[PDB]
């Protein structure tokens, strides 16, 4: 018969009509401006006191000498807030390796840098890569979520799977299933990093860098130890220098307790890849000169790509990036400027708020 | 199965919602503009995918990048296709199902309205079509009907002519029309009129209580107010006037064709049934006069009154025929206009009867339903000719004409009626509201045109300052009608407007959208209209003439005539037309309009079934057009650009990731964000806006009806607004992508512990958070009123985004996050990016809105400022000016 009631069947809900009167806009454009400038300065000040050491060593094999020599100013970038003019050009030294027959990348780059300040109790040494394309469509889908999960997936489950499957690197010419399959695991950054920052001045106390805990612990709930039988799997086409005899009863890598692999199996979204490779969560890194021994294996000059180390204590908003503070300050300043312009319009020429004589029919 | 299930189940729930609120083919204009906007969105998608394919090919034909070392022109085609698969949510089927949900909800909200439900006959507003509700918010023309829509079709006997003398006392609406047209103070004499009718009816009811036991029903149906007849029938002229009024009462109580059968369920109440209301009014006013009809019978009319017994068997009943409107029947002792009975006289006798003819002119003053009753009062010859003429040959017409010409000449008048049809409760206020809203309403009246214009002046369709361009062109007297109608229309168009031109003005008015200025009035009759809509040039000429502000009356119209009028105003000069009406002719009038409202009036519900809406009284159309119409129109006009903007803000953001990655075809978002964004993340806020957003309260939208002029002028929804929302979506997508990227761009270690974000899925979480928050806050910014339901559901949509990221990632089935929520939502970098990204998405739009509500504020901004100040605060919740 008759309709219902209560203020819902009839659109009579308890509402709030937001009339943007100048007595509510200005208390909003200012409450937003001061908040976005307070956080705009709090972030930019927190970001300013962030030490950072970037050292690109992609040109260490063909531009460094057997003796110590300063790194060209185009590679390294030091940013210490306590020392704004701390050039202190770090040195490097390339010791070749005639045993290794990989001419494109071999030997060892020893980089001696000098930090004039400490890094509080949590030092991250990532490796940065440039001009390495790890975000392409065929690449990022080139892995098997069955081998990562620890299953001994056959060639059908590994190759004939859904969009996420190792299409170009499913099986070798012999007939084995690459255990870490796909362009992702195959193309892994294999430059070996030291487990301790060699102290140049006082070699009695070396700053130890562990490789455990460099990835999320939850990742160990997804990357599980394999269940293969070393008779069906072969190293990826580029892991054949790490496993020249293929696989046997022992040398099968445990991807659960191999956090560099789990870091690399997370493809970098952009053209610059920066993945954590060494961490120190116990000791503050004291000021002084330190040497890092990187075993050059991963070639980058073939595609003009760059590779380097990135040492930092970090921050709460990540590393040192003058964007969040800058954009917060710009947002606050824009809010304040537009509010001043609105106050000018309301003062230097405008209507009464509820001006009934300004309606189109009252003209 | 969870692939494409939600579509079918929502189709079923929409169908069952349509089939639930209905038991107790016409597409709107917004839908066609929606199709065009979808075409434009597809053009944007094609441009995006073409640029993606071009840049991907250029990259593949470039320097030896890192592709050919670690990854091992049909390449352009496959890149274009994977881009189409990437950028495909620009315009999905979600728009065409969300719009249907919106229209269904708006229709069931029109239905469930309590101020549109008529408790008299228990019939709420039942939308016969659930797809045209925004069509009501842009209605420009209303083609009403005087039959039973404006007037309640309840005939009331007011005056009469006994012995050539007028008897009766009633103040009709046409008298008020004369008083308003001549310039008398109307709406003021009503007070003293009521105060005198009070004592008049008081003495009336005292006379009834002192006369008899009043065996009739309760005094609510005692429509007898004219005491003058009862005063003069007793002793004014002695027994002469008594003899005349008794003869009149007998002629009206025995000569009739009403089918009386008092039953269902008690024989106490009367069940007088007749196809014509005039006979029912006559027998009712003869019963209430004092000559009631107690009891019932099958054969004959046995009437006992205080001792007198009346049963005069006629032995033959002459039913009313619609072609001739005449029957020769004289009652033994032991019907239309003057074109059938009059105009046949001796080309010096019967002068007093001629005086009675002048009474017709007095009946032309008030415009009632009148007729003449002339009976001719040696006895054996009468019954002999009766029985020999009752069995004539060839349909009984030749001998009937013979006798009607030889003996039925120069009759004497002994009867005459006068019946009025008053407007429904709240029709003048409704017309005043629809006129203030700028709706040019046409009245397709019926029988008489003089009464039509008088009633139009009685209601608020006619008023002062108007120019009554009378186009009743039937001849020189007040030769061929075509040329004189053409000359009169041209003279009016030339001397009342500056309209030197024929064809250019039609296109000029089509590109004008309609603005009624300079209140005028036009009146057409049957023949002048049937000659006005046939010629192609005459059609546009009459249309340019009838583009006046409010008053366009059309009398003596046929069903096809009014249908063709609605077609002429609809097809030519394309506008939105409403055709409220009731009856069989109004069926054809309705079926050929943009919106057709049907009044549940007479027994025939044909105009209710074959319509779009069905209201009880005519007044409801105001609330159907001024409140619900404008509401749904602005709701759709905001939703559609909101929808396209919220799709752009996501697709363009997925495209911006193609700058990097060289448009190779990798998704920035997870495979399940691409679906849940348009399905669950940002779908409910915009729908609840388009369903529950109120421009202003119903009281404010009826107090300031001129707000409706935003729909008549199409000032709310246009392609400019859609393009502006799409450009805002492009900019906001730029922000939504490049704020998380610029957070990452420096060192890519924005994770608060260096453990490592920057899987493209996590940057996608960043971007999707910014985009979902900006979309919901945008829907809330552009919502006129923030209520307990839409704001709650915007908060709940944000919570759904967050909670389902937390549910999907905290499960091994995600296969690439496994911790995306616990890894992204926990870093302060994420919230720091999100807050400033939302600020930079909402700041330029909110600022342009502020500098618009300050410099060039629309009429709704001013009305809302007044409505917040507390102008419209003296009115209750459910207020409507259309009520007694
Ligand atoms: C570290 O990772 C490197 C990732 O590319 C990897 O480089 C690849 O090494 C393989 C050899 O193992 C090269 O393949 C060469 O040798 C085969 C032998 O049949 C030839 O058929 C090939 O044509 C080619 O000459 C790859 O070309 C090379 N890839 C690149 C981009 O240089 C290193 O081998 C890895 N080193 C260690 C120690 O793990
Ligand atoms: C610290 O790291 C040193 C790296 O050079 C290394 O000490 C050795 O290996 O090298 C020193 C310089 O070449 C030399 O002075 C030491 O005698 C070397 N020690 C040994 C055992 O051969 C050690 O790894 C670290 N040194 C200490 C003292 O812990
Ligand atoms: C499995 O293979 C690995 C390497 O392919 C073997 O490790 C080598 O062992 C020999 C002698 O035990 C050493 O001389 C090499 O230096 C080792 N190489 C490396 C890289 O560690 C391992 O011994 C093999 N295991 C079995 C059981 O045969
Ligand atoms: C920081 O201290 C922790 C223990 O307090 C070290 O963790 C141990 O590391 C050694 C060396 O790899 C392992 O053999 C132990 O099994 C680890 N213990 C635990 C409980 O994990 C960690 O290596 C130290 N980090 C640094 C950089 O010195
Ligand atoms: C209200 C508007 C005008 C504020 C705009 C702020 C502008 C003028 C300032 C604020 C931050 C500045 C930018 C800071 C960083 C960079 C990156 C550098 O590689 C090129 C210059 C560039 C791009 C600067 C250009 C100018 C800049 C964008
Ligand atoms: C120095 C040269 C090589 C830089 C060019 C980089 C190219 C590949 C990238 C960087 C900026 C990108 C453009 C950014 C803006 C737009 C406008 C948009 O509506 C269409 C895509 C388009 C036109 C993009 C096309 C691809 C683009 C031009
Ligand atoms: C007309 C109403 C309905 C919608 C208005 C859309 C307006 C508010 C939107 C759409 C396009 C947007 C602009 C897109 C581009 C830029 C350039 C940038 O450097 C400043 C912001 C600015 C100028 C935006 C301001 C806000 C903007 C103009
Ligand atoms: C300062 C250096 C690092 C920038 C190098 C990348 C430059 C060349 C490319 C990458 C991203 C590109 C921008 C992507 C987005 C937009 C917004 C669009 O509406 C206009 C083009 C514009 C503004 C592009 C300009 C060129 C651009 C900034
Ligand atoms: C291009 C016309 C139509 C509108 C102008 C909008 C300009 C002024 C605004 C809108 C979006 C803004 C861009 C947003 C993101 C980036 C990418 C960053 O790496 C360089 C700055 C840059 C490129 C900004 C430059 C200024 C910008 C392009
Ligand atoms: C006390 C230690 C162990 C907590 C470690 C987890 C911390 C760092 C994470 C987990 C939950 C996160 C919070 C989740 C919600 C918000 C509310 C937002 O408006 C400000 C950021 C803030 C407050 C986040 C800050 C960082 C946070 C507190
Ligand atoms: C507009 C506002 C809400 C942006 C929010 C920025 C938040 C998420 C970021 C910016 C600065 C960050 C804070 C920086 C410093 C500290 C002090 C430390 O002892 C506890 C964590 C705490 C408190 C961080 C919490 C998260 C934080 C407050
Ligand atoms: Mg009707």
């Amino acid at each position: 018969r008759r309709p219902k009631e209560d203020a819902f069947t009839q659109q009579r809900l308890a509402a709030i009509n937001p009339v943007l009167t100048p007595r509510t806009v200005l208390p909003l454009y200012l409450l937003i401006a001061v908040v976005f400038v307070i956080v705009g300065g709090c972030i930019l000040a927190q970001n300013s006191k962030v030490d950072e050491v970037t050292i690109y060593y992609q040109d260490c094999m063909t531009n460094a000498t057997s003796s110590w020599s300063d790194i060209p100013s185009e590679h390294w970038q030091f940013v210490f807030h306590k020392y704004k003019t701390y050039n202190t050009a770090p040195q490097w030294r390339f010791v070749d390796d005639e045993s290794d027959d990989f001419t494109k990348q071999r030997g060892t780059c020893q980089i001696r840098f000098t930090t004039p300040s400490d890094m509080k109790n949590n030092v991250y040494l990532n490796y940065v890569l440039e001009k390495f394309a790890a975000n392409h469509r065929r690449y990022v889908l080139s892995f098997s979520e069955d081998q990562i999960r620890g299953e001994d997936a056959s060639y059908e489950t590994v190759h004939d799977a859904t969009g996420i499957n190792c299409k170009p690197l499913s099986k070798n010419a012999d007939g084995k299933i690459y255990y870490p399959c796909g362009l992702i695991a195959n193309s892994m950054f294999n430059d070996t990093f030291p487990l301790q920052l060699t102290n140049v001045g006082d070699t009695s106390n070396n700053y130890s860098l562990t490789n455990k805990g460099i990835n999320w612990e939850s990742d160990k709930k997804r990357y599980k130890k394999t269940k293969y039988n070393y008779t069906q799997i072969a190293p990826p086409p580029y892991w054949e220098k790490m496993y020249p005899d293929g696989y046997n009863e022992t040398n099968i890598p445990d991807i659960q307790d191999w956090e560099e692999f789990q870091n690399w199996m997370r493809p970098g979204a952009f053209d610059k890849i920066t993945k954590l490779i060494r961490i120190n969560k116990n000791d503050t890194l004291p000021a002084g000169e330190y040497q890092l021994d990187i075993g050059l294996h991963w070639p980058v000059l073939e595609f003009n790509g760059k590779k380097g180390i990135y040492l930092t204590h970090g921050s709460h908003l990540g590393g040192r990036n003058p964007f969040l503070g800058i954009v917060y300050l710009i947002g606050g300043c824009i809010c304040a400027a537009m509010a001043l312009i609105l106050l000018t319009f309301w003062l230097f020429g405008g209507r009464k708020i509820a001006d009934a004589s300004s309606l189109s029919w009252n003209m | 199965g969870f692939a494409s299930v939600p579509l079918i189940v929502i189709v079923i729930i929409t169908a069952i919602k349509d089939g639930i609120e209905d038991s107790r083919t016409k597409k709107s204009r917004i839908s066609r503009e929606l199709n065009f906007s979808v075409i434009l969105n597809f053009v944007l998608l094609f441009i995006l995918c073409f640029t993606a394919g071009i840049v991907n090919g250029v990259y593949y034909k470039q320097k030896p990048r890192s592709r050919d070392y670690f990854e091992f022109s049909t390449n352009g085609f496959v890149s274009f296709w994977v881009a189409v698969i990437l950028y495909q949510s620009l315009v999905p089927i979600s728009l065409y199902i969300s719009v249907e949900i919106i229209k269904t909800a708006q229709a069931i909200f029109i239905y469930t309205d309590v101020l549109l439900y008529n408790a008299k006959l228990d019939y709420p507003c039942t939308p016969k079509s659930w797809n045209i509700s925004d069509d009501l918010g842009q209605i420009e023309y209303i083609f009403s009907d005087k039959t039973g829509t404006l007037t309640q079709n309840v005939m009331e006997f007011k005056k009469c002519t006994i012995n050539g003398v007028s008897y009766g006392r009633a103040y009709t609406e046409a008298l008020a029309g004369l008083r308003k047209r001549q310039g008398v103070d109307v709406e003021s004499e009503g007070r003293r009129e009521k105060e005198e009718i009070a004592k008049d009816r008081e003495t009336m009811i005292d006379e009834l209580r002192s006369m008899s036991d009043n065996t009739q029903f309760c005094p609510e149906d005692l429509t007898f107010v004219s005491k003058e007849i009862v005063e003069d029938l007793k002793g004014s002229s002695g027994d002469h006037q008594q003899k005349c009024c008794e003869h009149f009462l007998l002629a009206l109580a025995l000569c009739h064709s009403v089918l009386v059968e008092p039953n269902k369920d008690d024989p106490k109440k009367l069940d007088i049934k007749a196809q014509s209301p005039d006979e029912s009014a006559l027998v009712s006013t003869a019963r209430q006069l004092g000559y009631s009809f107690v009891g019932s019978s099958k054969s004959g009319l046995i009437v006992e009154i205080q001792g007198v017994q009346k049963e005069f068997q006629v032995l033959n009943v002459l039913e009313f025929n619609s072609s001739r409107k005449r029957m020769s029947c004289i009652i033994k002792i032991p019907k239309g206009a003057d074109s059938v009975i009059y105009s046949r006289l001796d080309r010096n006798d019967a002068t007093l009867l001629e005086k009675t003819a002048l009474h017709l002119e007095e009946y032309a003053t008030e415009g009632l339903r009148t007729l003449c009753l002339a009976q001719r009062e040696e006895y054996e010859r009468w019954v002999k000719t009766y029985d020999v003429a009752a069995a004539s040959v060839t349909n009984r017409e030749e001998e009937l004409d013979k006798v009607t010409d030889v003996i039925e000449r120069e009759l004497i008048l002994l009867g005459g009626t006068a019946i009025e049809d008053r407007l429904q409760d709240g029709v003048p206020d409704s017309i005043a509201l629809l006129a203030e809203a700028g709706i040019k309403l046409w009245v397709l009246t019926g029988d008489k045109v003089e009464t039509a214009i008088n009633i139009g002046f009685s209601c608020n369709v006619l008023n002062n300052d108007m120019e009554l361009l009378v186009v009743k062109a039937s001849g020189e007297d007040v030769s061929d009608p075509i040329q004189v109608v053409n000359n009169l229309v041209t003279k009016y168009l030339r001397e009342k407007f500056g309209m030197s031109g024929s064809e250019e003005e039609l296109k000029e008015a089509k590109r004008e959208h309609g603005l009624p200025q300079g209140n005028f009035a036009v009146i057409i009759d049957g023949d002048a209209l049937k000659v006005a809509l046939n010629g192609e040039e005459m059609r546009r000429k009459f249309l340019l003439l009838c583009k006046n502000c409010k008053a366009v009356l059309c009398c003596r119209v046929s069903p096809a005539q009014k249908a063709a009028v609605v077609k002429l105003v609809k097809k030519t000069l394309d506008v939105m037309t409403l055709a409220i009406g009731d009856g069989s002719n109004d069926v054809a009038m309705i079926q050929s309009a943009d919106v057709g409202v049907g009044i549940a009036g007479e027994e025939g519900r044909q105009a209710v079934m074959c319509s779009d809406y069905a209201i009880g009284q005519f007044r409801y159309v105001t609330r159907l057009v001024l409140v619900h119409g404008k509401w749904c129109y602005k709701r759709l006009a905001e939703m559609i650009p909101q929808f396209f903007y919220k799709n752009v803000i996501f697709t363009l953001s997925l495209f911006w990731y193609g700058i990097y990655n060289n448009f190779d075809g990798s998704y920035l978002f997870e495979y399940t964000y691409l679906t849940f964004y348009n399905l669950a993340f940002t779908s409910v806020p915009v729908i609840l806006l388009a369903v529950l957003d109120q421009d202003v309260s119903d009281t404010v939208s009826m107090l300031v009806p001129q707000l409706y002029r935003v729909g008549i002028l199409r000032k709310e929804w246009n392609q400019t607004k859609f393009l502006w929302y799409m450009l805002d979506g492009v900019y906001q997508s730029v922000i939504c992508f490049f704020f998380p990227y610029l957070a990452y761009h420096k060192n890519m270690v924005v994770t608060e512990n260096g453990l490592g974000l920057d899987h493209r899925y996590f940057v996608g979480v960043f971007v999707t958070a910014i985009a979902v928050t900006s979309c919901n806050f945008y829907v809330f910014m552009e919502q006129y009123r923030w209520d307990w339901f839409c704001g709650l559901f915007i908060c709940l949509s944000l919570a759904v985004f967050y909670g389902w990221t937390g549910i999907w990632t905290s499960s091994s089935s995600s296969n690439e996050f496994y911790k995306g929520a616990a890894r992204v939502f926990a870093q302060p970098a994420y919230w720091a990016v999100l807050f400033v990204g939302v600020l930079f998405c909402l700041l330029p739009r909110f600022t342009i809105d502020c500098i618009r509500k300050i410099f060039y504020p629309k009429d709704i901004e001013i009305v809302r400022e007044m409505w917040l100040r507390g102008d419209f605060d003296l009115y209750p919740q459910g207020y409507d000016p259309t009520d007694p």
